RNA sequence: GUCUACGGCCAUACCACCCUGAACGCGCCCGAUCUCGUCUGAUCUCGGAAGCUAAGCAGGGUCGGGCCUGGUUAGUACUUGGAUGGGAGACCGCCUGGGAAUACCGGGUGCUGUAGGCU
RNA sequence: GCGGACUUAGCUCAGUUGGGAGAGCGCCAGACUGAAGAUCUGGAGGUCCUGUGUUCGAUCCACAGAGUUCGCACCA
RNA sequence: UUCGUUAAAGA
RNA sequence: GUUUCCGUAGUGUAGUGGUUAUCACGUUCGCCUAACACGCGAAAGGUCCCCGGUUCGAAACCGGGCGGAAACACCA
RNA sequence: GGGGAGUUUGACUGGGGCGGUACACCUGUCAAACGGUAACGCAGGUGUCCUAAGGCGAGCUCAGGGAGGACAGAAACCUCCCGUGGAGCAGAAGGGCAAAAGCUCGCUUGAUCUUGAUUUUCAGUACGAAUACAGACCGUGAAAGCGGGGCCUCACGAUCCUUCUGACCUUUUGGGUUUUAAGCAGGAGGUGUCAGAAAAGUUACCACAGGGAUAACUGGCUUGUGGCGGCCAAGCGUUCAUAGCGACGUCGCUUUUUGAUCCUUCGAUGUCGGCUCUUCCUAUCAUUGUGAAGCAGAAUUCGCCAAGCGUUGGAUUGUUC
RNA sequence: CUGUUUAAUUAAAACAAAGCAUCGCGAAGGCCCGCGGCGGGUGUUGACGCGAUGUGAUUUCUGCCCAGUGCUCUGAAUGUCAAAGUGAAGAAAUUCAAUGAAGCGCGGGUAAACGGCGGGAGUAACUAUGACUCUCUUAAGGUAGCCAAAUGCCUCGUCAU
RNA sequence: AAAUGGAUGGCGCUGGAGCGUCGGGCCCAUACCCGGCCGUCGCCGGCCUACGCCGCGACGAGUAGGAGGGCCGCUGCGGU
RNA sequence: UAUAGGGGCGAAAGACUAAUCGAACCAUCUAGUAGCUGGUUCCCUCCGAAGUUUCCCUCAGGAUAGCUGGCGCUCUCGCCCACGCAGUUUUAUCCGGUAAAGCGAAUGAUUAGAGGUCUUGGGGCCGAAACGAUCUCAACCUAUUCUCAAACUUUAAAUGGGUAAGAAGCCCGGCUCGCUGGCGUGGAGCCGGGGUGGAAUGCGAGUGCCUAGUGGGCCACUUUUGGUAAGCAGAACUGGC
């Protein structure tokens, strides 16, 4: 486990689990929902999420105690199923290191070059999303701090937003209210179907 | 004793020291190069070009400018 | 050290490109291809009797001779020293014609009608093809309504 | 590889196409009193050691089939050598294949 | 206003389902003695013409799927050239120029050449 | 490249001035003995390395080839 | 021709 | 660390010239014996290291890991 | 027949050797949308296979899925429908291919002879490979046409010498015949270090010309590794996060270890340890002055100003340790 | 053991040594010199001698393997094997065929000749240890002795002094 | 927090001689303009050493290297 | 007195053999050869580089190409308008598959929830058992949704590459052909005639011979490969030492 210092702001092509790597072991994190995972979308109205400033690699064992820091504070602020946390980000690219000492100079110098695969990391665009929270009006200030303890976690500089969108779907949260119950948004889980009106008739008799 | 492999830098400021040419100069195309069935046809046509434009070309000539 | 091979970079170049894959069409070959026509060269993947080579793919040439089922077209090709007439002989499938030439034809067609108009007449014509020319004095008109004014929005994430 | 008994090919004598025997061609033994050979042979005899060189590192094990194919038709005697890829072993002019045919292992 | 034979552009012309088809034409169909090739006149060939538009086919329709085109995305992401610009870096901002795409929305869905026949 | 030798039952071997395959050890089943071994009897097991040619018939004749081995010679 | 072992006691 | 090789019933192995679960020891049942050793006849016992790709078909051909066995790691 | 003689010990290489071939040729990426463009870069190959897997013509459509059908099951055979390439095309990939370049069937060797041109690597040399032609003899098809190997990208080889083939060829030396020998044209025998020498090791007894183009000390860049701090706090501390600690993560400092590079030094900077001796730093072991404890006293622990002064005698090991 | 040696960095555990062995040789010979001669050294010598080797007083022993590499013995019964000689064809050069001297092979001996000497598994009333047994295996499987040695990486092995 | 004592160049600088935005002046290089002179090159004038004499214009750095001129020099030979 | 140089002699250290011994000394071949060090002698003027392609037992070297100099030759302006050229732009005309973007689009990965019911597999439940029937998990499908891809891609930039912008070009009339062929059909060649004012800016061009040096490079903005990073190693454009 080499330090994050020398794994940091992306100077490499990205390099992913795939027919040509086939020698990365496994990441860090398995899951990426915490909360009331079959939470509808009318349960939890507002959501708080945690946007980049760097262009840097996220690692995968920092998203590891990063989620489970986040975790604990919600589930001892507002209790299990009282929020939904989604990490965003998914690690694709896999570092390399070019080990040695396997105190003496006589077992290889820089002769095989290339190095094997030591784990996986995220790269991180400015302005891409790191982690989403979802909850009630009332825990609006618990969100902020979880998001905050997680701060102090990730390396880099990165901001805190509380989105004007209606949860994890793409619509406003102040057209959602109204718009719901008209015509168009359908609750299909945590999701939202949106239908055009380019459709066959069939679905809207169904509809109605 | 390693050494630097290849590069091209520093080529083409010399290519543009002399300054890059064109061929820029045929006038009446090479001929060689070109299908032997059509080498037949020219060739024979050329030499019965010869032999056989004499007197109707000389009167044609005659003609177009007695009419010009 | 590359393993200077024949197409070792044409993975896209001679591909045909999207819904276009299958038989060749049969405008491809009924056309004129005569001598001195300028034409560009496209590679095929169909046809893979007539490959020109990757280096001489979205070039321009004359054409010199003409056979069966191909055709003959010298190329200006650049290498180290200095650039080279080469004579290439490349199959009817991988060539289209150049419409800068029909352009410039029918530019000393148009030229030809005005030198003739200009005989006729005694009109002085200006057949020289001048370049973008500045703006002239014109006049603006903003009758009805006053200027919208715009200015720069807030910053919101 | 499998190539057959009998081949029509062109023949340079008489212009047409004949039918030819095909044979494999023997390297051949060779004969003494050639030049190079008496010139070997010359520079050999006296102490001077091995004199032109010997060759040691070879390195391939397949060479080149090639067949003599002679007319068939009398009075012409048409020989001439055809010369096949590199093939490791070579069936001479039988057992042909089919595809109908059972594995039996 | 159409079809047949050969086509050019290769989905504005493909796929799913439902209606319409007067007259030539296309077809389904009607049988193996010769030409014919099969386990099978199912396919391919041979002389038909009793019915039929049920099907192909030709039109139309589907808040149809796809395809093409136009807005939006967006003067955004990118990017030629420049600075004794900022920042520890990460990168970012400015001058001069060029400028894309998915979501989202709107419109169309065949055009024709040659030769021939129907109203 | 030259000359010469050996390929047989599961194992070791025999078998021409060619009419064709056996011995021993193996396996199985009987008998003998109070039981084993030896013994006696009866079974099973060969593509005789492969292809071709002569002969009516080839393990044995010849040719070519496939594995093993013995010396010998080496102008690219 | 070969064929191994069977304690403590119990009259 | 590098280069070769191996992994198969509880144990040591054979087996690819792709398309089996093979031998020997051990366990259980029954026999011979007065009863044990010895002997006999069966039976069970296999993830062919784990995970993937090739094909009609893989343990076999190949790859990534896992755990081992040999050889080298020298001059300053 | 090393008793003696002569000669050789490939090249690349983050020093040499071992390891490997990046030494000949291919595929995709690096490669920055013409092309070219490096490393002992990455992932994978090749020294073969094929008388058909070549050439033509004709017929048919594949992989997979759904529904049925005696034994029949997950896979045995038949039929119907969906089926744009999800199969196959000899092999490593890329491209390309559907009345097809795929599968089956029928005939055939064009995988034949010969002179030029052009493309590829490129110096616009060669080999290899390829393309369009041309002239004979042919194959297929009804004909159109297609075919002078493999659907394309690789699958291979100079001089000299040997061997074979051809003309009813030339010279065999003063002239004839005949054997032989030489030549002309094109196939083979091969240079894998693949534009091609015929080649084992050791030298600590070594020598010469050189190199800091090139290692072994220090010094220089970096800090992977070592050492030493900080940040957020899930928990330890009977209670209680922060008296003392602190995982999961993360930001740094130093050159007291080791590693990486080769910048200077090869017409030499004398290369370990110890003895003696001077000076400096603080990341403080004690002493001076203080803050905090789970500080009752004592004894400890954690911090601050602080390097002024001390920081031993010995048994072992050449020791650093 | 006394002795000897890297004069000008070593004085030794190095060399020599008596003892123990082995091999060649009966002189037209063994081992050697020489460009040459039946020329020379051993030789004015004759197996208690000469020449060439390993080990190194005395005591006690000299384990087992001829698979390999050498050395040596033996046979035209027998493969291969060069000139010269023989036979045939031809006008001849030339070609072909048989026979074959040493050597190699075929058979034996030789380790005080060079040399070499195993890894697994299960098994005795607590446990370990395992006389014992089974399997693959070589030519033989390290025997008598000895030891972390001047010979042991782990290792500053474990116990005692 | 780092080893000899030491580095915004030092001295010093706080109503600035620090920081950020700027304004007006000021200082200079072999850079630019004008002018004098040398040389090279280009174009040219004249029937005044023609190998000399003027005329106009533009430019002059440079290792390896390549040319041209030398009324630079040393030694000897024939003329002078 | 005897042993004299690849010889002698050695109780063996390769020790001694006239201060020299892992092969003595003197002379000759011999001024041995060296791709390897060091050096290379007057002035001024003018021009003035390369560390790169390919090949070699090639890697400290050489050959070839490139960069450079010298010597010229063929021409042209010099009295409404000549030809030609360009590290440049415009006008058109084609070419690409990188940045970007996408995967509710193919290939490959990958997250979570919902709806549906053919399916076999784990549970209890209606109960002699029953695809007679019920719930859930399993898996599948549908419509969504999260995150990517140097060896993925529908789309697709900026930058860039080729071509044309005339008198060597247009148009008309005719002869030849053994090429081709319904055709005086097509296509090439040849002959004669008519009209040059045909984008912007700049520039006087073309060509022949001979040859030195070079064949160890480095740095910087930007685009990048390996490495944690390096004043590290390796590439691209341009500039500089
Ligand atoms: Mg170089
Ligand atoms: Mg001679
Ligand atoms: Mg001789
Ligand atoms: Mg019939
Ligand atoms: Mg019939
Ligand atoms: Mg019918
Ligand atoms: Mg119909
Ligand atoms: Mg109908
Ligand atoms: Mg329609
Ligand atoms: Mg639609
Ligand atoms: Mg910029
Ligand atoms: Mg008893
Ligand atoms: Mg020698
Ligand atoms: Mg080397
Ligand atoms: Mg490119
Ligand atoms: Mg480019
Ligand atoms: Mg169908
Ligand atoms: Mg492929
Ligand atoms: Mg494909
Ligand atoms: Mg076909
Ligand atoms: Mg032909
Ligand atoms: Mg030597
Ligand atoms: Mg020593
Ligand atoms: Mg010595
Ligand atoms: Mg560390
Ligand atoms: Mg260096
Ligand atoms: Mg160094
Ligand atoms: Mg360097
Ligand atoms: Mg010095
Ligand atoms: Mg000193
Ligand atoms: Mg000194
Ligand atoms: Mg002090
Ligand atoms: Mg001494
Ligand atoms: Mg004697
Ligand atoms: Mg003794
Ligand atoms: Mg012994
Ligand atoms: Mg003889
Ligand atoms: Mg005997
Ligand atoms: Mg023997
Ligand atoms: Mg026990
Ligand atoms: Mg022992
Ligand atoms: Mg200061
Ligand atoms: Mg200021
Ligand atoms: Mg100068
Ligand atoms: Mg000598
Ligand atoms: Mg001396
Ligand atoms: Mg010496
Ligand atoms: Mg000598
Ligand atoms: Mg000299
Ligand atoms: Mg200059
Ligand atoms: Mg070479
Ligand atoms: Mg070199
Ligand atoms: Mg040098
Ligand atoms: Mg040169
Ligand atoms: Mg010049
Ligand atoms: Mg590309
Ligand atoms: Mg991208
Ligand atoms: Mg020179
Ligand atoms: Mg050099
Ligand atoms: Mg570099
Ligand atoms: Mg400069
Ligand atoms: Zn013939």
């Amino acid at each position: 486990r080499r330090p994050a210092r020398c794994y940091r702001y992306c100077k490499n092509k990205p390099y992913p689990k795939s027919r040509f790597c086939r020698g990365v072991p496994d990441a860090k994190i398995r899951i990426f929902d915490l909360g009331r995972k079959k939470a509808k979308v009318d349960e939890f109205p507002l959501c708080g999420h945690m946007v980049s400033d760097e262009y840097e690699q996220l690692s995968s064992e920092a998203l590891e105690a990063a989620r489970i820091c986040a975790n604990k504070y919600m589930v001892k602020s507002c209790g299990k199923d009282g929020f939904h946390i989604r990490v965003r980000l998914h690690p694709f690219h896999v570092i390399r290191i070019n080990k040695m000492l396997s105190a003496d100079r006589l077992q290889t110098g820089m002769r095989g070059a290339f190095g094997k695969p030591q784990g996986t990391v995220a790269r991180v665009h400015i302005g891409q999303v790191i982690m989403s929270i979802r909850t009630k009006l009332q825990n609006k200030e618990h969100v902020i701090e979880a998001l905050r303890r997680a701060k102090f976690k990730f390396p880099g500089r990165q901001k805190i937003h509380i989105s004007k969108k209606w949860g994890f779907t793409k619509f406003n949260a102040d057209e959602f209210e109204d718009m719901v119950a008209e015509k168009r948004l359908i609750p299909d889980g945590c999701g939202v179907k949106y239908i055009p009106n380019r459709g066959p008739l069939d679905k809207w008799r169904a509809l109605h | 004793a390693k050494s630097k492999n290849h590069t091209t830098h520093n080529q083409s400021r010399k290519w543009h020291r002399n300054g890059i040419k064109k061929p820029r100069s045929q006038r009446y195309e090479s001929l060689k190069g070109v299908d032997p069935k059509f080498l037949r046809n020219m060739r024979f046509a050329k030499k019965h070009n010869k032999k056989g434009l004499k007197k109707m070309q000389a009167n044609n000539a005659k003609a177009m400018s007695a009419r010009a | 050290t590359n393993t200077k091979g024949k197409r070792r970079g044409t993975r896209y170049m001679f591909s045909r490109p999207f819904r276009k894959h299958g038989v060749v069409p049969l405008a491809t070959y009924m056309r004129i291809y005569k001598k001195g026509d300028i034409v560009d060269i496209k590679g095929m993947g169909t046809v893979q009797k007539g490959m020109p080579h990757k280096c001489y793919h979205g070039k321009t040439g004359r054409v010199y001779n003409v056979t069966q089922h191909a055709v003959g077209i010298v190329v200006n090709k650049q290498v180290k020293g200095k650039i080279l007439a080469k004579r290439i002989n490349v199959r009817i499938e991988h060539i289209k014609h150049s419409k800068s030439r029909d352009s410039f034809l029918k530019r000393v067609k148009e030229n030809d009608q005005k030198k003739k108009e200009a005989k006729e007449k005694g009109t002085w014509v200006q057949l020289k093809r001048q370049p973008a020319p500045p703006r002239e004095a014109h006049f603006v008109r903003t009758n009805g309504k006053e200027p919208e004014l715009l200015e720069p929005i807030p910053y919101e994430f | 590889v499998n190539v057959p008994k009998t081949r029509r090919t062109f023949c340079k004598k008489c212009g047409k196409h004949q039918p030819h025997k095909v044979t494999q061609y023997k390297k051949g033994k060779d004969s003494l009193y050639a030049q190079g050979k008496r010139r070997y042979d010359r520079k050999q005899s006296g102490y001077g050691g091995q004199t032109k060189p010997i060759f040691r590192k070879k390195a391939k094990t397949t060479k080149k089939i090639v067949l003599r194919l002679e007319c068939v038709e009398p009075n012409c005697r048409s020989k001439r050598m055809l010369a096949i890829k590199r093939c490791k072993h070579f069936e001479l002019g039988g057992d042909k294949k089919r595809k109908g045919q059972v594995i039996q292992f």
